């Protein structure tokens, strides 16, 4: 899952199969890191016009 | 992929089914890929 955005910890309550959990595009939100079991947050990079 | 989807509810209704609502969490997959049209319960039997 290539992607570029900050990590962050989460309180989202990924149930034991949820792992990659999506919002309204279809682009992942919040991911559950392998070798560990634990829920991470995805935001993208801080953006915006000059 | 035969998937078996899961959930135990605690209900006291005496015959049919509830008046509620209760999603079911997928427990596994198996990876089995197998040709099915038939299938059959499993019960015990009770000698005093
Ligand atoms: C290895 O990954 C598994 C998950 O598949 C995890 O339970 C385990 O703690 C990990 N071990 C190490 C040493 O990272
Ligand atoms: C499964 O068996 C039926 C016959 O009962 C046959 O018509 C069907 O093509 C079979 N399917 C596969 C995937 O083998």
């Amino acid at each position: 899952l290539t992607g570029t955005g900050v990590l962050t910890e989460s309180n989202k309550k990924f149930l034991p199969f949820q792992q990659f959990g999506r919002d309204i595009a279809d682009t992942t939100d919040a991911v559950r890191d392998p070798q560990t079991l634990e829920i991470l947050d995805i935001t993208p990079c801080s953006f915006g016009g000059v | 992929y035969f998937k078996i989807y899961s959930k135990h509810t605690p209900i006291n209704l005496v015959r049919d089914l509830p008046q509620g609502f209760s999603a079911l969490e997928p427990l596994v997959d198996l990876p089995i890929g197998i040709n099915i049209t038939r299938f059959q319960t499993l019960l015990a039997l009770h000698r005093s």
